[PDB]
Formats: C-alpha cells, sequence, structure tokens
C-alpha cells in the first residue's frame, strides 16, 4: 500500500493488515520492495511489521527470518484461530532447514538473536499445547537443543536419535556441559540402575566396531572397576571373539597387572621397618597394628601367618585388622581364599565383635565384586546361624558394608531378617548402628523402599531413628534436588540438616555455600560441631583454598569436640593435595599441652596429608617421616597412644599400592569411609579400631 | 547467661570512646578522650593489649573514664582502600598474542601462593613482584594481565594512590601496618598504576611547593625504599620512567625484572578482538581481515570501537538487527583510514 512509503512518522504501520486482509492479497510485495530498499525514506524496518505477516501466511521461508530481526516482539503473537498458525508453521519448519545448510557441510549459523531468537520465540506455543517435533530435530542445532527440552524426569529423557558418530560425538559432548548443571548426567551409568541391558549395549558399540581403538574405556574400564557387576554385565555386553574375554575380565588379570604396575612405581619398604618392630614385638596399644600388614603383603604367606598365628590369643579387637589381612592378601588379584576366610566365624556364638565378629566381617568387606554368586547366599547363611549373640547392635554395622557396595540393585533382601532384633528398643547404641544399618542395605531408587521399612520399622516410631531413617531417604536420591524441599522442616536434632546438604547436592561446582554457611550462623549452638561433616564431599572441587581458610580459627579452638571435626573436614579431601601450609601448620600443634586423642589425631592424621599411596622409592623419602614420629614419641612418656601415632601415620604411608586419586576421577563414593568416620565424633573406647580398617 | 545482661549497665549508656595514648608496666592505662584528657584505668583480664598497640581507640565508662574492655574498630583510612574488591570475572586467558610476553609475569606471581611446594624447598624465592608499562597508551592493558593476579587472593587497584600527594601519614609504616594487618588475611597484591606525582609538569596550583613538595614526593620515595622491605605485600609499578627511584631504593628492593609491552601485530590484533568475541557472540558479515589488515600497529582496544563508531550512526537509521547498510558504512571507515598517526614525518 501507498501508506507503508509515506514521508510521515505518524504511527503505525502494524496491524493495519488485520483490519483489511483478504483484500490487499491481490497486490504483491512488488509495491513494498521500493520503500525498503530506498534508503534516505522514512519507515524501513517499520514497514517489516506489516511484511512479516504477509511472508509468513505465503510460505515463503528466509524472508520472514530477516524482516523478523527487527521486530523481535510481534513474531511471538502474529495473525487468532490456531488452523492456519499450526500450518503454516510445519510447512516453515521444513522450509527454515532446506534454507541452511545448503553449502553444504555448514558453515554453521550466523546462539544468536536472529536466527535462535526467532525459533525460540515461537516454540513457547509450539511446547504449550498443539503439535509436537519441533526445529530442534529437523534442523540438529545444538545450541537450541538446550531451549527445546522442557522440565520434566530426566530418567526418560536418556534415549535420543541415532545418527552419525560424527553428530554423535558433537551431540554427546554439548549435552554433557548441559547436564551438569541437572541432576543426571550421562555418566549416571555408573549409579543407574537402570541395570538393563541399555546401557551396557549403548556402552560397549560406542567404540564399535573397532577393537584396536577401543583398548581405552573398555580395556582401562575393567581393569579400574573394582566391583565385578561391571564385568559380569558387559561380559554379556562384549561381543568380540567367542567367551575368551573372560581373561581380562573377572579382575584376575585386570587387578594382577594393575597391582605389579604399582610395584613398579613403588615400592614400600618391607624388611627394613617391619621387622623393627618385630623386635619391639607387639604394641601395647592393640590399635593400629592389625592392618599394618594388610595392604602391604600381600600377598607374602609368612608374614600372614605370623598374624593369624598371634591373634588366636583374642586379647580385645586387635584380631581386627589382622583377619582382614587374611583375606585382602590373597585377594590382591583374585580370588580368594574365600573358602577359609569364614572358616573362623562359625569356629568361634560370637559373641561380640571383637571376638567372632572381625572374621565374620572379612569375607563381607573383602569380598569386592562377590557375590558370584555365592557369597551373597552364603553370608546371608551364615548370619542366620548367628543371631541373639551378634545381635543387633555392635556386628550389625559392618554387615551391610558386604552387601550395598557390591550390588546395589542386588535382589537379595537382608533387611528383613536383619530388622527382627530392633526390639531391643535401645536408643543409644542402636545411633551409631542403625545409621549405615538400613542405609547400606542397598542403593534403593525405586522410592518404595523408603515407604516399605518406614511402616515396618516406626509403628509409631522410634523418636531416634526415624531421624538418620529420613536421612536414608535423602541418600537415597542422588543430586536429585528433592533435599532442599525436605529440609523445611528444620527439627532440634539438626542431624537432618548437616546430612541433607553433604549427600543431597552432588555437583561440579560447589553452589552450596549460601546452604552452608546459613546453617551454621541461623542455626543453634552445638551445632556448629557437625557443620564441618559437610566438608567431605563439596570440597572435592578446590580443596585448598576453602578447607584451610575456614577451619584455620576452628583448629586452634580448645573444645576438644570443634578441634576433633576441624582436622576431620580437611581429613582425606584435603589429603589428596599436598602444599606448604598443611606442613608449615604440623608446628606448634605436637606441641600442645593438651591432653586426650584429640591432641593428636590432630597433628598424626595431618601427616597423612603430605601424599596418598605415593612413595617411597620414587619418590618421597621416608626418612622424613621417620624423624618427626622418633622426636614426638619421647614425652609424656606413655602413654601408650605414642606408640598409636608413630604406627598410625604408616598405616596409609608404607601401605601404598593404591593411588587415590581420588578416589575416583569417575566420581564414586567409598562407602567404607563416610560409614565409620561419622563414629570417632562421639569416640568412647573401640571406636577407634572401627576406622582403623580404612 | 546472666554475664551480658549484668554489665551492660556498667560501661553505658551514653558513654564516650577517646584514644590509647601509653601504656603502663604498672598496669595503669592512661586513655585520652579528644582532646588532652588523660586517666589511670588498673585492669588485670581481657588484654589483648599487646594486640592493641599505642595510637588506638578503647572504651571509656561514664564513671569513671575507664575503660570496661577493648576492641579493634575501624582501622584507618588506608585500610578501607583494598576493597572493593576487585576480582572481576576475566581472566588472563581472555587476552591473546601476548602469551608469550605474560608467561614471565604469570609464572612470576603464581611462584608464591599456589604451588608453593617448590617455592619452599628452594629456601632462596624471588617474590620481588614486576614493573610494568608500554607505548602509546598502554600500562594499565598490562593491569589486565593482573586480572588474574586480582583474582587470586586479595588485590589492591591503585592508581596515584590517595596519601602520598594529598596528604601524608606517619613513616613507611602505612603500608607496614597494611602488612601486619594482612599476615592474618593473607597472602595479598598491591598495585602500583600511573604515577601521577611526577607526572604532572605544573602541579595544582602553586602550593608550600615547588620545592618541599618534591621533598614530601621523597617522603613517597623512602616510603618504597624500605625499612625493613621483608615480605610480601606484593609491588607491581606502572608509570612513564622508573628513574625516579634512587639506586639506594633497589637495593631492598625490586630487583626481578621490569617488562614492557610491544605494539600489537596484526596476529595479537585478531586474537584480542576474538576472545572478546568468543564467548559473546560476534555477526557472520563482519569480517575480521579487512579489520586486522588496514591498521599497523594498533591495540586491542582501538580495533574494537571502529566497529562501534559504525554501530553508533547505525542505531541513527533504527537498526537493531544486524543489516548490511552498516557493512559499507563499517567498509567507509576502513577506507576513512585515520586510525594511526605518529611522526615522522621524513623520508628515509
Amino acid at each position: 500500500m501507498s501508506m507503508s512509503g509515506e514521508v510521515a512518522k505518524e504511527w503505525q504501520e502494524l496491524d493495519d493488515a488485520e483490519k483489511v486482509q483478504r483484500e490487499p492479497l491481490l497486490t504483491l510485495v512488488k509495491e513494498i520492495v521500493p520503500y525498503n530498499m530506498a534508503h534516505n525514506a522514512e519507515h524501513e524496518a517499520c514497514d517489516l511489521l506489516m511484511e512479516i505477516e504477509q511472508v509468513d501466511m505465503l510460505e515463503k521461508d528466509i524472508d520472514e527470518n530477516a524482516y523478523a530481526k527487527v521486530c523481535l516482539y510481534l513474531t511471538s503473537c502474529v495473525n487468532y484461530v490456531p488452523e492456519p498458525e499450526n500450518s503454516a508453521l510445519l510447512r516453515c519448519a521444513l522450509g527454515v532447514f532446506r534454507k541452511f545448510s545448503r553449502f553444504p557441510e555448514a558453515l554453521r549459523l550466523a546462539l544468536m538473536l536472529n536466527d535462535m531468537e526467532l525459533v525460540e520465540d515461537i516454540f513457547t506455543s509450539c511446547k504449550d499445547v498443539v503439535v509436537q517435533k519441533q526445529m530442534a530435530f529437523m534442523l540438529g542445532r545444538h545450541g537450541v537443543f538446550l531451549e527445546l527440552s522442557e522440565d520434566v524426569e530426566e530418567y526418560e529423557d536418556l534415549t535420543e536419535i541415532m545418527s552419525n558418530v560424527q553428530l554423535n560425538s558433537n551431540f554427546l559432548a554439548l549435552a554433557r556441559e548441559l547436564d551438569i548443571m541437572e541432576p543426571k548426567v550421562p555418566d549416571d551409568i555408573y549409579k543407574t540402575h537402570l541395570e538393563n541391558n541399555r546401557f551396557g549395549g549403548s556402552g560397549s558399540q560406542v567404540d564399535s566396531a573397532r577393537m584396536n581403538l577401543a583398548s581405552s574405556f573398555v580395556n582401562g574400564f575393567v581393569n579400574a572397576a573394582f566391583g565385578q557387576d561391571k564385568l559380569l554385565t558387559d561380559d554379556g555386553n562384549k561381543w568380540l571373539y567367542k567367551n575368551k574375554d573372560h581373561g581380562m575380565l573377572s579382575a584376575a588379570a585386570s587387578l594382577g597387572m594393575i597391582l605389579l604396575w604399582d610395584v613398579d612405581g613403588g615400592l614400600t619398604q618391607i624388611d627394613k621397618y617391619l621387622y623393627s618392630s618385630e623386635d619391639y614385638i607387639k604394641s601395647g596399644a592393640l590399635l593400629a597394628c592389625g592392618i599394618v600388614n594388610s595392604g602391604v603383603r600381600n600377598e607374602c604367606d609368612p608374614a600372614l601367618a605370623l598374624l593369624s598365628d598371634y591373634v588366636l590369643h583374642n586379647s580385645n579387637t586387635m584380631r581386627l585388622g589382622s583377619i582382614f589381612g587374611l583375606g585382602l592378601a590373597y585377594a590382591g588379584s583374585n580370588r580368594e581364599d574365600v573358602l577359609t576366610l569364614l572358616l573362623p566365624v562359625m569356629g568361634d556364638s560370637k559373641s561380640s565383635m571383637e571376638v567372632a565378629g572381625v572374621t565374620a566381617l572379612a569375607c563381607g568387606m573383602i569380598a569386592v565384586g562377590s557375590c558370584n554368586g555365592d557369597v551373597t547366599s552364603t553370608i546371608l547363611q551364615t548370619i542366620m546361624e548367628k543371631s541373639e549373640t551378634e545381635l543387633k547392635d555392635t556386628y550389625a554395622r559392618w554387615l551391610p558394608l558386604g552387601l550395598g557396595l557390591n550390588h546395589l540393585g542386588k535382589g537379595e533382601a537382608i533387611e528383613a531378617i536383619l530388622a527382627a532384633l530392633e526390639v531391643v528398643s535401645e536408643p543409644f547404641r542402636s545411633f551409631a548402628n542403625t545409621l549405615v544399618d538400613v542405609c547400606a542395605y542397598a542403593g534403593s531408587g525405586n522410592v518404595l523402599k523408603v515407604q516399605q521399612l518406614l511402616h515396618i520399622c516406626s509403628e509409631h516410631f522410634d523418636s531416634k531413628e526415624k531421624e538418620e531413617d529420613k536421612d536414608k531417604k535423602e541418600k537415597k536420591d542422588k543430586d536429585k534436588k528433592e533435599a532442599p524441599a525436605d529440609m523445611g522442616a528444620h527439627q532440634g536434632v539438626a542431624v537432618l540438616g548437616i546430612a541433607l546438604i553433604a549427600m543431597g547436592e552432588e555437583i561440579g561446582a560447589e553452589m552450596a555455600l549460601r546452604t552452608f554457611g546459613h546453617l551454621l550462623r541461623y542455626g543453634e549452638p552445638t551445632l556448629r560441631r557437625a557443620v564441618p561433616l559437610a566438608l567431605a564431599l563439596i570440597s572435592v572441587s578446590n580443596p585448598r583454598l576453602n578447607i584451610l581458610d575456614t577451619l584455620s580459627k576452628f583448629s586452634h579452638d580448645a573444645d576438644p569436640e570443634v578441634s576433633y571435626n576441624s582436622i576431620f573436614a580437611m581429613g582425606m579431601v584435603g589429603s589428596g593435595t599436598n602444599n606448604a601450609r598443611l606442613a608449615a601448620m604440623l608446628r606448634q600443634l605436637a606441641q600442645y599441652h593438651a591432653k586426650d586423642p584429640n591432641n593428636l589425631f590432630m597433628v598424626r592424621l595431618a601427616q597423612g596429608l603430605t601424599h596418598l599411596g605415593k612413595g617411597t622409592l620414587t619418590l618421597c623419602p621416608y626418612h622424613s617421616d621417620r624423624q618427626l614420629m622418633s622426636q614426638v614419641a619421647v614425652a609424656g612418656l606413655l602413654t601408650v597412644l605414642v606408640s598409636f601415632l608413630d604406627v598410625r601415620n604408616i598405616i596409609l604411608g608404607k601401605s601404598h599400592y593404591v593411588l587415590y586419586g581420588l578416589v575416583a576421577a569417575m566420581q564414586p563414593r567409598m562407602l567404607v569411609t563416610f560409614d565409620e568416620e561419622l563414629r570417632p565424633l562421639p569416640v568412647s573406647v573401640r571406636v577407634g579400631q572401627a576406622v582403623d580398617v580404612v | 547467661e546472666e554475664e551480658r545482661s549484668k554489665v551492660d549497665d556498667l560501661r553505658g549508656t551514653p558513654m564516650s570512646v577517646g584514644t590509647l595514648e601509653e601504656i603502663i608496666d604498672d598496669n595503669h592505662a592512661i586513655v585520652s578522650t579528644s582532646v588532652g584528657s588523660e586517666h589511670y584505668v588498673s585492669i588485670l583480664s581481657f588484654v589483648d593489649k599487646d594486640l592493641l598497640e599505642p595510637g588506638c581507640s578503647v572504651l571509656l565508662n561514664h564513671k569513671v573514664h575507664a575503660v570496661i574492655g577493648v576492641l579493634m574498630d575501624d582501622t584507618d583510612p588506608l585500610v578501607t582502600v583494598m576493597k572493593v574488591e576487585k576480582a572481576p570475572q576475566e581472566t588472563y586467558a581472555d587476552i591473546g598474542g601476548l602469551d608469550n610476553q605474560i608467561q614471565e609475569i604469570k609464572e612470576s606471581v603464581e611462584l608464591p601462593l599456589t604451588h608453593p611446594e617448590y617455592y619452599e624447598e628452594m629456601g632462596i624465592k624471588p617474590p620481588k613482584g614486576v614493573i610494568l608499562y608500554g607505548p602509546p597508551g598502554t600500562g594499565k592493558t598490562l593491569l589486565a594481565k593482573a586480572v588474574a593476579n586480582q583474582t587470586s587472593a586479595t588485590f589492591l587497584r591503585v592508581v596515584g594512590s590517595e596519601l602520598i600527594q594529598k596528604y601524608l601519614g606517619d613513616g613507611p609504616k602505612l603500608v607496614r601496618e597494611l602488612f601486619r594487618v594482612a599476615e592474618e588475611h593473607a597472602p595479598s597484591i598491591v598495585f602500583i598504576d600511573e604515577i601521577d606525582a611526577i607526572g604532572t609538569k605544573r602541579y595544582d596550583s602553586n602550593s608550600g611547593g615547588e620545592r618541599e613538595i618534591q621533598r614530601t614526593m621523597l617522603e613517597l620515595l623512602n616510603q618504597l625504599d624500605g625499612f625493613d622491605s621483608r615480605g610480601d605485600v606484593k609491588v607491581i609499578m606502572a608509570t612513564n620512567r622508573i628513574e625516579t627511584l634512587d639506586p639506594a631504593l633497589i637495593r631492598p628492593g625490586r630487583i626481578d625484572r621490569k617488562i614492557e609491552f610491544p605494539l600489537p601485530d596484526e596476529k595479537t590484533k585478531k586474537r584480542i578482538f576474538q576472545i572478546h568475541t568468543s564467548r559473546m557472540t560476534l555477526a557472520d558479515d563482519v569480517t575480521l581481515d579487512d579489520l586486522i589488515m588496514a591498521k599497523d600497529d594498533l591495540s586491542g582496544a582501538d580495533i574494537k570501537a571502529i566497529c562501534t563508531e559504525a554501530g553508533l550512526m547505525a542505531l541513527r537509521e533504527r537498526r537493531m538487527k544486524v543489516t548490511n547498510e552498516d557493512f559499507k558504512k563499517s567498509k567507509e571507515n576502513v577506507l576513512y583510514k585515520k586510525q594511526e598517526g605518529t611522526p615522522e614525518g621524513l623520508y628515509l
């Protein structure tokens, strides 16, 4: 029309086509071009607001995309009867894709405020009600794929349209960086469960069909995999040759090659330090001396025979780390020892953990992939023989570590037989017992387990165990964002808030510093004692700046509890990387006059923060640790705990053979560390040796 | 408990706060309210008298001009200038083409702080920092190399400082009173950029003066000497000429090195313009070839806004969208030339 080319700037040229529509359709674009093409004229981009409607209903494309770059608004709502809307749109969906990538082979567009903003503004009404399958699948643009999805459970989003490996590499990469902000990640094949053949088949076919360049992520996956469930399901999903892949599987040659590789990059001193302690015979502590020979040798029988022969004296709990070394020696590769490992169980009525409960833990913890499947049914049958003498308390802590670890989705349920002894009703001992008892049975994930177990256990309710019982539901769902919704209660027991933020959020970035810092300032007193406990998880990103800074003020406090939770918060997550601040802090710590093990728990645990499974040959010298343990042991004088500290720094120091690192780069979580480490907070007598197993 | 409720009425309510004069070994404390007052207070506890030091503010109860307890307030106008903060979102990787030049300054400042293991085992240890400068207008572009140091621990951005020329403090201790308060919060970095003390030809305006102002600038000269320079408190200076510092100042430090920012060439122009347009998406119709080719020896900032002056006039035509009408008007700015000029003029 002639009004569009008028020199007058008076509004408006928009919406004018709605009043008279079919009549202007008799004309063509031939009248529109002289106004927009000629410069120094009024209404240059203003005429495009009327033109966008003319080219939209005519199905012409790349013309509407160019004329709508100025609008950015009327593109959303434009002429409403949905029948012309959804018709021309599906024609525009197939007509814009054919106008792009026609070179062929990119160059890529060229996110942007032109192409991406236009397809997103219309995508609103698309994702609202009608049709389906917008240009995100047709165009294949990975930038619009971030805006393609809508809020939904991601468990059903694991599937995707199959394509060539070329575009699949960019699709999996840009989706991974999208899923790091999202609860579920493409790496969830570890946790999930699932357990269907899908992840096993799709995991083995990513390297298909090449069997040569596939050495990575396959041969390197099976040797770094501690559980047999990974090497089991993948065995049926591994199609190379026939049936003879069992050699590299089963963790026989797998664990055997990496152990010799650790001796290569090793090794640990054997004859010098240990036989010097043999001249000192058995220490009066009867605490950390058992786990010494466990990881070291491995495999040698003579040092194993001296262990088993000495622990027949039955004295106290000393048998703990030693009998754990009986199985661990032969089981370093395979199978092993699982036959004679369970013999002392029924051969020693326990009547407690320190007598016959040690060897009962051996087959469970040293299993590491068994099942197999005899060990599962054997452990469940072995615990049915000893019930009233176990009973509900002391040994019920370690037993779940032998099932949920290897198989989280195991069909065998050990909870029903272990919950019949709950009638003891003792609120005190059940705290540290029922904490990981119901938690470490299985990873759950069905959401039906928390509902069942709560109805049968509570009944009523325990008024105490229900605290940790709800923490199992929080630990059940992994980083599913439901935990911030479960903290609205905030009971006076306060054990819920600390366990909720740590485990409830697992992500690359911290993001929890707003919630973690809020609960300590708003919380009641004595809650700040248990606040640092969350530093063992979210601090795996940057352990340097965040850990030692905040823990510098809490480490110098005279209170034993907050000083015990300070060095522990650093703990293992702070021992992954060395530093000069951790070494310089060691001074004045051993010179303190404070009594109780908390004084030496600070210093001696930080002595192992210089490295984990590194040295000594190759690399860092052991003479530095020998001079530090000798000079500090001349005080008090005994105080038998001075013989506990010199053997403590060599537990992880002289064992080596395992580089962790993290464990692990695959982002799992060790259930033996988080279990035991919560017990030393109300330390009494034997809760210290339970942590000594690690 | 009842402690806070019982002792709240002893000091107040309308109490006054003075300044501690001196400390006597007899436990008598002499407090001076403004102005010209004394007193004797005997208190054997709550001190904390060592952290105080004289010349500090302490409480005075109404009855009778006595201190209930000492607190650490303010402290001084100089400590406030450190915040805030900086630590921006920019990183050393956001600039390019200086990677060969920046690896010397980046590794020197990263030798302390992070990676201390090889720093402490050495036990020599060049914590001297560097000195920055360059043409035509750069030397704050070398501060963009410190934007990664700004994100590292605590940073202080300083141009001409404050107390140097304007009004003097007491001795070099101003930087050293910053060092003792930093030692709890350490590490830290104190930048120095574009010193205007000797940069101005005619000071504003006529003062006390053409002679003595050089002697109060000489106070700055001895303040940086310095007595006694030990740790860091990193010192990185940026200014035209280094010759203002006497050779006696170089003996305590800093003797490490000084770097110059050369004129970025066509490879550096395109790289600096690329990273700025990397995170924030650019336009495809604008080619980077004709921009870097038409210019010779220009910074990364100058190549930026010559495309802005095209987008400047672009909105007068009322286009938010990318339009080819600006492509010629941007190519016209390439034909406009004028990007660089400098004498010359001669035929050599």
